[PDB]
């Protein structure tokens, strides 16, 4: 009923995890018993009496709608916020949080449409979690790099090099200042190349970059594949080279999967980055789904220290998540997507990657929006270079610390950018010939 | 079309791939660390790069460590003063890279790395 | 009286907080005994990060009534400073060090407040009184 | 009852193990009660008559108090002797041992307080433990140190440091002359700093300090767990990284734990340094508890290379339980607290390791009474010098050197302490600064 | 404030922080060995310091062991001919380093080790 699970003056407890739902009700629905059925869908509704209820006290089960209220987004959407008790989750598993709120609601016949828009994780929840194996803080010290936004690059084409032509790419990608290079995440291991072969010819790309430069250099060598036991062995062969950072698609790999490597990464010094492959087929309609906030909160508790982030070429509903996966503690803040107060209690922050269309001219957006605890992977903006994959790799190295350095002058980058850029083309012929053509 | 030199363009991470700074230039470098209330701290070494001796697991590397200059200039508000430290480093040890280091008690981290000075 | 003594400390919910029965030696009034019970047991290096956030603070003093010189002190300690799962660790950061300091007469660690928080780090017992029955 | 217990004709067995309680006993109990009472509860005491002692011959497995006296301590005070069988006490186990000696007999309501003060570990009981993983000789040999105290340095802040930040005090105070830097024994993992973290880039600052000046370095990594799963597993990868010494929090980690790490140690060849956090709770009050020498002879037992001992800055008992810790053959000498000869049968020593407020100045006092075979431990004595940590780790290893010229040449460190640091400020500007601080 | 040098003053373990020895000094470092009934022996070596050649598990390093001069001056009573031999040493490989080390019969092991001579 309504008051079983409609109690707008309920007030919340420190412990419990609370969701804030868009909700669109079936038209005759009134809001308070929309809310109070995306609460008992998701935790103790039965549309018949149990008699084993008496063996226990329901209540302290329950879901409970405390809040629903109009949004002035579409057609008859509401905001509706619940709160779940923390004995309903199993400590360190996301996927028993996915399959406790969101396992079973969204097919209600009342709902014509739902969304999970953003969850509070209480820190005596969040705590029973790894998190990211090493985090922000720790990838810099590790990699030995401070004060500027990292570098990757996209290999292409995606599938049909060998894997050795990939690796000729990934050496001239890095020789040329790119800190990264990045395995596509479809490629695993195919009849065109088995992964084994790939993170040999991998291995000595990094080594050979890295020697010739003096810089640590890496290349998310991508562990995805059907078996969790596959997955491992080749995070193993990756430990065994020695090689900084192995990959890994969370949503399409799974959080059970995805929990595991995690753990591998964390015990033998691995940094993990993650890739959001299929994240779009949940998060994209306003109406229906989870927004990727969501799904970027169970990346941070499930464990990784890079996650894709897209791309800003909308901006401040970006600007949300990426606090959501840097910092400590951010504040309520619903103009940029943050419904809930978020404590992470020294869990340490994901490196978001910005990728999409990049290119040099990009570069003062990029390094203003985002600040220096960002990766800036580029695809044809580094392989579309009129030189050469190494000339295209000093370009974007050349325009991302130029743009640095006009930062740490104080000038305005939203405003100065282009006039940044043009300068820096003066004495870098690299950059030059990218600006000539993009 | 020019061809990335593979020597004599070895590198110091972040800053290095631009053109040496001017004193002016690394004055204004300076001068953020200390309005971001960030501490300063040169570094110097005579081997430039990192290396792999003691060990190859995954994010072991040797050469990450350099070896400080005096001590992290707290309180510091003249960025001259850095400068007047470089220039120190440089006269004791013209043969040793020397690059800026910075300290934040805040993230209780460090944050910024910059090459200021190698050997000819 | 130091940075280790703040009488108006508001407990967070993450706190580990514990109850030292504290007898000081004469000459040590029981608000400097206080501090240092919390200095003891948890605090050119130090510019590199922020010590008040890993200090142990004692926020409350109070008598013990019917003892001469027998002191209650409160102290607050970070979350950030234990070892998740680890009882080792916990008794090493609070009892492994201030009961040697000889300002204090005589320590005794009296009560722990284990918050949530830290306790979900814990399987706890194997079973417990209700699945055993 | 009293001749049951109280035996003072008894003559000691060689394979007795023999404990001296300083027993305070409750107004009204007689002396020969009270020792009566200790040996009843810390054996076969019973307070009803049970058949099933028929079917074996008690007094063959009962505790004795062959003699008891006066002590010229505070009120009231006596000293107990108790002999207790060999065939009590599991091989072995330290943790058998405190059990069966110390596990009942403090609650006794008719002993106001106890404290037992010493142990005679018999040969036929110490033979059946390993002891030290290696031993005062075998370190020397291994770390190729010579004719004078070593030397470390406790890096603070305890706790705060990020792992790189942690690894940089310790390069910097390895290259200055220092052998040794140490983990806090509350630094294991932690949010601020996981132990992976710490001890690859510990191991970084090892190798370098030690390359840099040709003296072989080490780091007490601290293995200390919350399970003897993850406890094994920090000294597992401390063994892959080839470094020198772990560290061991023994009395909270506990004597099982303990064991299981020394027989590691000691099959991998890792010397272990044991820090006694915890010790004061015990061992700090006169009328009851274990006093020290008590653990310190555990501890030799179960297993460790140094252990913690202490100031001196009451120097006799300190000096009786450093001759336990160290030497093969002990004779008795209550002055120093030692209340039974202790003949260790070639089980190695440990190392005493003295910190807590030591700084230069102190230098010929410290050499003087520990002599060569020990570990001094600088606090702010190293990163409270004025230049930083490898001037300061200069200082102390030039103090500790000019004390051990002068005393080879025949000099008096107790008399003439000060001017052999005063000359040797002369020639050492590091030291020089430190003398103008302290 | 001055930097602790990085280059120059590697080290020998016991007494190596010390400025180099007089004769007189070095005699009565003798000395000391002889009053403790200990029994000297010269060392000697081209290569001054450790490395991991063979191996790098716990406790394993190269380059401990130098070469013994001649044999352990059992019997001595006479500090000038460890002096003595020192010389001969000196003579023999100027190009060496050259310390003295001492042995106790007493404990079974060695227990003293102090350079004596560094090449030019």
């Amino acid at each position: 009923y309504k008051l079983t699970y409609y109690t707008p003056e309920y007030e919340t407890k420190d412990t419990d995890i609370l969701a804030a739902f868009r909700v669109t009700p079936q038209p005759g629905v009134p809001p308070e018993e929309a809310g109070a059925a995306v609460a008992a869908e998701s935790s103790t509704g039965t549309w018949t009496t149990v008699w084993t209820d008496g063996l226990t006290s329901l209540d302290r089960y329950k879901g409970r709608c405390y809040h629903i209220e109009p949004v002035v987004g579409e057609d008859n959407q509401y905001i509706a916020y619940v709160a779940y008790p923390l004995d309903l989750f199993e400590e360190g598993s996301v996927t028993n949080m996915f399959t406790s709120i969101v396992g079973n609601v969204f097919g209600f016949k009342a709902l014509r449409a739902l969304r999970l828009e953003d969850l509070r994780i209480p820190p005596t929840y969040s705590k029973t979690f790894q998190g990211p194996p090493h985090g922000i803080q720790v990838e810099r010290d590790k990699l030995n790099k401070y004060g500027r936004p990292l570098l990757g690059c996209t290999i292409k084409p995606k599938l049909g090099l060998s894997a050795k032509n990939y690796g000729r790419a990934c050496y001239e990608c890095l020789r040329g200042g790119l800190d990264f290079t990045k395995d596509d995440e479809n490629v695993n291991s195919q009849p065109f190349m088995r992964w084994r072969d790939r993170f040999v010819f991998c291995a000595e790309a990094i080594y050979k970059s890295q020697a010739e430069t003096g810089e640590i250099k890496g290349h998310y060598l991508n562990a995805t594949a059907g078996t969790c036991e596959e997955m491992i062995k080749r995070a193993v062969f990756a430990r065994e080279l020695g090689v900084p950072i192995v990959m890994h698609d969370y949503l399409t790999g799974g959080f059970t999967a995805n929990t595991s490597l995690a753990h591998y990464c964390r015990d033998n010094g691995l940094l993990l980055h993650i890739h959001r492959a299929m994240h779009a087929v949940i998060d994209r309609q306003k109406n229906h789904g989870m927004h990727f906030r969501v799904l970027a909160k169970a990346l941070r508790m499930s464990g990784g220290d890079h996650i894709h982030a897209g791309t800003v070429v909308e901006r401040e509903m970006t600007l949300g998540f990426v606090d959501l996966l840097r910092d400590d503690f951010i504040e309520k803040d619903r103009a940029r997507g943050i419904f809930f107060t978020q404590d992470w209690v020294s869990m340490p922050g994901v490196i978001p990657v910005a990728s999409g269309g990049i290119h040099v001219w990009h570069m003062p957006a990029l390094t203003e929006i985002f600040g220096d605890d960002s990766v800036l992977q580029f695809g044809g903006g580094t392989l579309g270079h009129p030189w050469g994959n190494a000339p295209g790799a000093a370009a974007n190295r050349v325009a991302l610390e130029a743009c640095v350095q006009a930062r740490n002058e104080g000038r305005d980058l939203a405003r100065e950018g282009n006039e940044i850029i043009r300068s820096a083309c003066k004495w870098s012929p690299e950059l030059a010939a990218a600006c000539e053509i993009w | 079309m020019q061809v990335w030199p593979i020597e004599g363009i070895k590198k110091f991470e972040t800053l290095s791939y631009l053109p040496p700074l001017t004193v002016e230039d690394l004055l204004k470098q300076i001068e953020y660390l200390l309005r971001s209330k960030w501490v300063p701290c040169l570094e110097f070494s005579k081997v430039g790069f990192v290396y792999r001796e003691n060990h190859r697991s995954p994010g072991y590397y040797d050469g990450r460590y350099w070896t400080m200059w005096k001590l992290p200039m707290f309180g510091c508000t003249d960025a001259t003063q850095v400068l007047k430290e470089l220039e120190e480093a440089k006269k004791a040890y013209p043969d040793a890279f020397v690059r800026i280091i910075g300290f934040d008690n805040v993230r209780q981290v460090q944050l910024i790395s910059f090459i200021a000075y190698k050997p000819p």
